């Protein structure tokens, strides 16, 4: 036969499908994901610092002292607060500007 | 026990890539919250046989 | 693609090369086989490893809590915090993925640039020593070999050498 | 264009042309006429409309009830819902027009590798059996004719048949 | 680049053409020196200010004025303001990064695509006339003059005047 110099390109096994502006669903060698899919469940602190965790206890009944909140924690700093659904004031009443507080102390 | 820079109700994330799609209410240095499913980059060429 | 190359009058790719994104098969009296092109490949490594840490580092980070932090006394503000989530939302969402596509394009015809490049390059080199068969390879008029290959491949061939046995060949 | 074959060597468009965007345009003994190429006609309008439904599909719909809402005891209130809208207005017009510009100028490179690549696609395959004329036109060194003329179009042309005698014509 | 002129085979550029952005460099019996093209380079010049003015005169205006306006009673008036702001510097700086970045990759590839687009033209018109040397010259099988580069350049050059000589020339 005759003497043969060729170009080609690389190709593999691999099933990752991307796509374009042009075409869709177009196969390639490897690529990479840009999208944070994962949700591992745990709850972490926070750039070093822990949240105040509250459980089924309100920022209301903490600070005043509810009968039905353990102060258990004492946490001298937090990051976040965390909390539950669903609050459970003994004694019925309201909180001005109780959100502005809930603002204010949720660091 | 452990550290995150950004924190979600499900969950907490690696903070390295600019998107992700887990959940709204979030606290932190936190990627850009987005409606997408997946965001693939394609790094290689195409694959033909 | 763009530059015709990968899917074009190259059609397939090759599994047997394990060693790089583009280069070489020669088929000889010694041996045929496989070889990368080191110097366009490593280039091109080094540009998407480059923009795929353009998209990604380029990103502003801002520490920010998202949440409700308004009650039902106020449900226009609400709205207002509402509004403002959905429509960077949008803005994020509809940029980001147009951006993917963009991008996945300009990669593929990036790619397919790389190939016709290595392609012209080698036949500039060659000229009309060899018979262009039109699907990526180049047919000899005279006899190369292992020591001609690897002459070609590293950028110094010598067309006058085989000048006179081409042409013969040539007109047979 | 880019690839310099619209408004490039390739100086004007045809008018003939129905059938499709790119095609061949045959003279010779028989006669002459345009035929379309429907390959590289259909894959580019695939491409196309996968373009257009990729910019329009790809916007995120968000129910949303833009008003005003605040009362003259907040004109605060009203500059900050202001502010927000003008600045998405802002954003969202700068990005979509710069899009549509930025996808045009794609759009018409697009069709200019389209045609280049037809054009290359023939010259490797007719070779030196033509006189390459740089309009985009191949003059042939021998007869070609109807059935000849579609060979060429189909991918399957013979160049060994009429290699003689286009070099004698050639050297003539 | 992506056209494989610039750094490409054509290795360098040249300090002495001040003329314009594309040009020749012809060597003959009379003397060498430089010259521009005219046509493509101004066509360059105003696509080129034509993008800028695109990227610049695109942008909305919008009188506004950022400021705190939120005391300390509403402090979570202030912190949406500051989500606010934010949200769109994080828009903006990302937005107007990677723009810059794709619009200089394009404008790189665009010139690269004008200079390989006027070595196709010269070739195209030249063909077998002349050796091509592969680093951006042509060196020719006959003896031309000032009188015939510039024929080459303004587009009219006369290949069969050229012919024969060039051939018995070429076969030494």
């Amino acid at each position: 036969p005759g003497d043969q110099i060729c170009i080609g390109y690389h190709a593999n096994n691999s099933t990752e499908k991307v796509d374009t502006i042009l075409e869709r669903n177009v196969t390639v060698t490897h690529a990479k994901d840009i999208l944070e899919k994962t949700h591992n469940g745990k709850l972490c602190k926070l750039n070093g610092i822990p949240p105040l965790e509250l459980g089924d206890c309100s920022i209301a009944g903490w600070l005043l002292g509810n009968p039905e909140c353990d102060r258990l924690l004492s946490v001298p700093e937090w990051s976040y607060i965390m909390e539950k659904e669903n609050p459970r004031l003994c004694y019925p009443g309201s909180f001005n500007d109780y959100e502005e507080l809930k603002y204010l102390l949720s660091s | 026990n452990c550290e995150t820079k950004c924190q979600t109700p499900l969950g907490a994330i690696n903070t390295t890539l600019p998107f992700h799609n887990v959940h709204p209410l979030t606290i932190g240095e936190c990627p850009r919250y987005v409606k997408s499913e997946k965001l693939v980059l394609a790094t290689g060429l195409r694959n033909v046989p | 693609g763009l530059f015709g190359a990968i899917a074009g009058f190259i059609e397939g790719g090759w599994q047997g090369m394990v060693d790089g994104w583009y280069g070489y098969h020669h088929s000889n009296d010694q041996g045929s086989g496989y070889a990368a092109d080191k110097e366009s490949t490593q280039k091109a490594f080094d540009g998407i490893t480059n923009k795929v840490n353009s998209v990604i580092e380029k990103m502003n980070t801002q520490f920010e809590a998202v949440g409700k932090e308004f009650s039902n006394l106020e449900r226009r503000l609400e709205n207002l915090n509402k509004k403002m989530e959905d429509g960077f939302l949008d803005v994020w969402t509809y940029n980001a993925e147009l951006l993917v596509l963009m991008e996945n394009e300009r990669t593929l015809d990036f790619h397919d640039s790389n190939v016709k490049n290595l392609y012209d390059k080698v036949r500039m080199q060659l000229r009309d020593n060899v018979k262009e068969l039109g699907n990526g390879c180049f047919e000899f008029y005279h006899k190369c070999d292992d020591e001609c290959m690897n002459s070609v491949k590293n950028g110094t061939y010598d067309y006058p050498k085989y000048e006179e046995e081409s042409k013969l060949n040539r007109n047979e």
